[PDB]
């Protein structure tokens, strides 16, 4: 919006745990944030 | 009149405005510098703004025009200076008047009165307060060291108004240092000297004045134990002062305060030696250890800063000040900021990456969310607060105890802080008993006793992780290779 | 169940108070209590009936800590240490001397996923940032970072408990908290504890056990709006799985554009 | 100690950076950790 806006910064990725999701470490609005994501390969 | 509301300032005292104003149902909004692009204050208005893709962060936070550029841009009916920028400064507070805006604080005249060391001097005199004896006004012309001499009496010192000097000529020639300091730091470059007054206590007083008429004092804040120039602890109310004397300096915080038709908080600051008190300056604004106050009075200080702004009246439904009687300190409470101030290392800021960050909580605990949180980066351009810590309970002890331990259970990594000086200082029998004054820190040289502490756990982390990534000798690096369980009988 | 308490009551009266309270004193001294405990009680117009004792801290003590100043807990460890309550260790005040600055409030930060009926969530707290300044306090319990909620304990994250001279205030802070704090892993209560915190209902003082169950619309909710929270799903899947009709390179390095404006 | 112990969890291992330098993710107890190791290729 006008004077609202994101922040994102991504840190690393963590290779798949067993159910095959990856740990994305990420930064937005100074918060620390963490999001999984199941790989498709 | 305030729907909506700018704060020019940056860090802890930004997001404290911001929590008042949210909970006035007032709209917040935020500026910040090209350093300042990720910083926590940023993230906890409603709108923020970049001031200038252009202007250096060092200047962004003092250019007039602009913020108030940004101010308009947004139907700002309000700006929060916060301390120590944009906050004692006349042409900002005139400037803002005229394009409509309404600067939350005293009077142009209670600023332009108080801006000055030399303006403010005579008010306090005219308004019957003790000061401390000194140059009568400044002085220019030089050989300005041989004069004021044998005259006054034996402890003496250079101030320059908004180094000790004990005489024996130690003064023409400690006057080569002056060129680049209050040229650069301080506002209009005078200097003027003083009686040295040794061994003082220094106490402060928070007053509050609506735009009707009505002032009240909550208080005293007891602002001793300092380093140097600049506070380190404060504890309010003062534990190591006679009824009397707190009562006498309060009624002077409110005779000078009464006298010029003050408006908004303010701050008398005094000096204490035995049993005279003498005046230092006044602080035309908010300290950052107003908290100390809110803990032992329960009034909200900045809460009414923005009601007094708007036009509310202290006894009226919406800010609610007790009558001054009712007005009461219950209990002790200390102050302390975090800061990434390294002891061992001559006191630097530091700078970097946080890793991993912890708080405290819980009874008689408060915290004031400054530049640190996990993500962060500490940069070098702004005075490193990464937390403001209060504690508070009925027992000075008890909350002196209560700040250790949370000193102690805190946790931040990746830059060093004062938590090592911090906790030697609140363990001291100095500090413990209350007594203490302004020398405090010269007097006592256990406090810089720092011995960086042994920790099992980082050690371990670092060994585990040199062999994860490089191996262990003679043992056929591989990864680490399943083995059977086998239960251990016992 | 509780969901909320205040301290000292917004509705009772000043002699009303004095009795519930002149009653407390002769029970629990007619059986000589020692240590802390509470007195529960049932109020309705004028008369009162005594339901409950609670031997033992409660919970919601952390209001009274507030209101009072005073350390149950620590009071609590003193007492059976064996010391003068008016002694050194405690320094309690005489009853005479005991009183109450402004209005304290309290609320459990569950997992109670009010929109799933209520049902205690579980699971890895991915981001946990609560709140504070001004008169509040939080006290831990479950939450933190990477913390792990397991079904087999009444769930509580954290304690959040606000204190000011006007009920209102406590009321406006209490609020402001819990739409700052942001909890993400597990669903929580907060907007349930919005809802009630916000009602015309509670903040008047005037309110009933009944409160809730004659409230509609405490359960109206839309559940989380995010801008913030979905993009970061789609900026990670991206990454990974790709975009079906470009490159699956890397992001590839674009020369810096200069924007007219 | 006793009833004192550490629980360690290794999150990632990055990649090395500009001098080698790997960083480390852990968890040991209820605290994110991060750890600077010296790789040798
Ligand atoms: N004439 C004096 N005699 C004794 N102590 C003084 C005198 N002037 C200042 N001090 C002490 O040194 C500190 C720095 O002086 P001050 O002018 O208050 O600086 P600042 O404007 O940064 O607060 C004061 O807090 C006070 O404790």
């Amino acid at each position: 919006d006008k004077g609202k806006r994101l922040i994102i910064k991504l840190e690393t990725i963590s290779e798949p745990d067993e159910n095959g999701n990856r740990t994305i470490y990420y930064a937005m609005n100074g918060q620390a944030r963490r999001i999984y994501i199941k790989d498709e390969n | 009149q305030i729907k909506k509301l700018l704060v020019a300032n940056r860090g802890e005292i930004a997001i404290r405005i911001f929590r008042a104003a949210a909970e006035l149902d007032i709209s917040t909004v935020a500026i910040y510098s090209n350093e300042d692009k990720s910083s926590l204050h940023r993230y906890k208005a409603d709108e923020s703004y970049l001031v200038g893709s252009d202007l250096g962060p060092a200047e962004s936070y003092l250019n007039i025009e602009r913020i108030i550029d940004v101010a308009k841009q947004a139907n700002v009916d309000a700006i929060h200076p916060g301390y120590g920028f944009l906050s004692e400064n006349e042409q900002f507070a005139r400037r803002c008047a005229e394009e409509g805006i309404k600067f939350i604080g005293p009077h142009l005249e209670h600023l332009d009165m108080f801006g000055d060391k030399v303006k403010a001097r005579t008010t306090a005199i005219k308004a019957d307060l003790p000061v401390i004896p000194g140059t009568d006004g400044p002085i220019k012309s030089y050989e300005l060291a041989k004069e004021f001499a044998e005259e006054a009496g034996f402890p003496l010192m250079i101030k320059a108004t908004s180094r000790i000097v004990r005489e024996e000529s130690e003064l023409e020639d400690a006057f080569h240092r002056a060129k680049s300091e209050a040229e650069k730091s301080f506002g209009n470059s005078e200097v003027y000297i003083e009686r040295y007054i040794d061994n003082p206590k220094h106490i402060e007083v928070q007053v509050i004045g609506d735009e009707h008429g009505n002032i009240v004092h909550l208080f005293e804040r007891d602002c001793s134990v300092q380093r140097r120039h600049q506070k380190v602890v404060e504890v309010a109310p003062s534990v190591g002062l006679s009824p009397t004397l707190r009562q006498r300096i309060c009624d002077a915080a409110i005779q000078l305060m009464e006298n010029i038709k003050y408006v908004n908080a303010g701050t008398v600051e005094f000096l204490v030696s035995g049993d005279e008190f003498f005046f230092i300056e006044v602080n035309p604004r908010v300290q950052v250890e107003h908290t100390i106050t809110e803990m032992v009075t329960g009034i909200d200080i900045v809460k009414t800063q923005i009601l007094v702004a708007a036009g509310a009246d202290l006894f009226g439904e919406e800010i609610n000040m007790p009558q001054q009687k009712d007005i009461t300190t219950l209990g002790y409470a200390i102050q302390c900021r975090i800061t990434t101030e390294d002891p061992l290392n001559d006191f630097m800021p530091d700078t970097g990456t946080i890793i991993a960050y912890r708080s405290s909580g819980g009874f008689g605990v408060r915290l004031d969310a400054g530049d640190g949180f996990q993500g962060a980066e500490i940069s070098p351009y702004y005075d490193s607060l990464l937390v403001k810590l209060s504690t508070h309970a009925i027992s000075f002890k008890q909350a002196e105890e209560e700040m250790v331990r949370s000193l102690r259970e805190m946790r931040i990594r990746g830059v060093k802080t004062n938590i090592p000086f911090l906790i030697n200082v609140m363990k001291n029998k100095k500090f413990t008993s209350g007594d203490y004054t302004t020398k405090f820190i010269e007097e006592t040289p256990e406090l810089f006793d720092i011995q960086p502490s042994l920790d099992r756990g980082t050690k371990t982390l670092e060994y585990i992780g040199n062999v994860t990534i490089n191996g262990f000798p003679n043992v056929e690096k591989r990864p680490k290779p399943d083995y059977e369980l086998a239960s251990i009988p016992t």
